[PDB]
């Protein structure tokens, strides 16, 4: 439902993947012209950061546990 | 408690199963009689040797036949039933098992010629005798052997593999693959297939064929 | 002899 809003913002994409290297502010300043709120960046870098979220052996265990704990646009719900 | 532990040890599961790396190969067994060896002589019995003369090959064929009925054993070759595949109405099987070189059992139809060993009840074979005659009867010389096993027509299963070079000579065939504790195989069907003969054969000939299982007065 | 091949 959301998507299209975001494409109707420009800037999105490069602050977005700057947000995902982690980039220092001085690149941010060089070639963007409005301000970003570095109290608003530390604070995402840490969300995104937030972590809270022999073969033959495998093959009878793993191949059998799958099958004895079962419950029933793609899945696309990582 | 009793029941769960016994239920364990008729189908061990964890302890049994080490790796599942099977190969899944069929074994090939060597007939050939130019190289001596420990195991070829047990399986070999007549000895390792130009062609000798069809007397000759009578004259061994009655001393192998005296040797292998020298040691301690029964022989229960006529408590089966028996059906080729099929007959030529010139010979059955009663030559095949009449212990005589110079009469002979023909089959004559398809290439893969079958022999039924069918048994009446759990008899525990441990040797089982065939006799080849490579230079007598190259025509129809057995050249590829497969020898099943299983307790029912239904239930036949590939045993082990043979194949033929030059044996002119009974063979003996103990079985230790099957069971190691035993010594010996424990079927009531048995079953045998000639796919091929020799230079392209097209019939086969079974000069004897013998079956080995273990066990004051007035007159 | 028989047994002729193809």
């Amino acid at each position: 439902f959301v998507k299209p809003y975001f494409q109707e913002r420009k800037h999105l994409v490069n602050v977005l993947l700057y947000a995902m290297l982690d980039l220092p502010e001085e690149e941010l300043k060089e070639k963007i012209n409005f301000n970003v709120d570095m109290k608003a960046l530390l604070s995402l870098v840490d969300t995104l950061h937030d972590s809270d979220i022999i073969r033959h052996a495998m093959l009878y265990e793993h191949i059998l546990n799958y099958y004895i704990a079962w419950v029933p646009k793609s899945s696309y719900i990582k | 408690i009793g029941i769960n532990k016994v239920l364990d040890h008729l189908a061990p599961s964890e302890l049994i199963k080490p790796v599942k790396s099977c190969h899944n190969k069929p074994s090939v067994l060597v007939l050939d009689d130019r190289i001596v060896d420990a195991a070829t002589k047990d399986l070999y019995v007549n000895g390792f040797q130009q062609n000798p003369t069809p007397e000759n090959l009578q004259h061994m064929f009655h001393q192998g036949i005296e040797i292998l009925d020298s040691a301690r054993m029964i022989n229960v070759t006529h408590l089966a039933l028996w059906k080729p595949s099929s007959f030529k109405l010139g010979n059955p099987v009663d030559f095949a098992l009449d212990d005589n070189y110079d009469t002979f059992w023909q089959s004559d139809g398809g290439q893969p010629h079958q022999l039924d060993i069918m048994f009446s009840k759990r008899m525990d074979i441990c040797v089982m005798a065939i006799f080849f005659s490579m230079i007598a009867d190259e025509s129809y010389a057995p050249s590829l052997v497969k020898v099943y096993a299983g307790h029912s027509p239904s239930d036949a299963r590939f045993y082990k593999m043979l194949e033929v070079r030059n044996v002119n000579g009974w063979v003996a065939l103990r079985f230790l693959d099957n069971r190691e504790d035993d010594q010996l195989l424990k079927c009531q069907f048995i079953r045998l297939l000639f796919p091929v003969n020799h230079e392209n054969g097209k019939d086969t000939h079974l000069r004897g064929i013998r079956l080995y299982v273990p066990s004051a007065i007035l007159r | 002899l028989s047994d002729i091949t193809n």
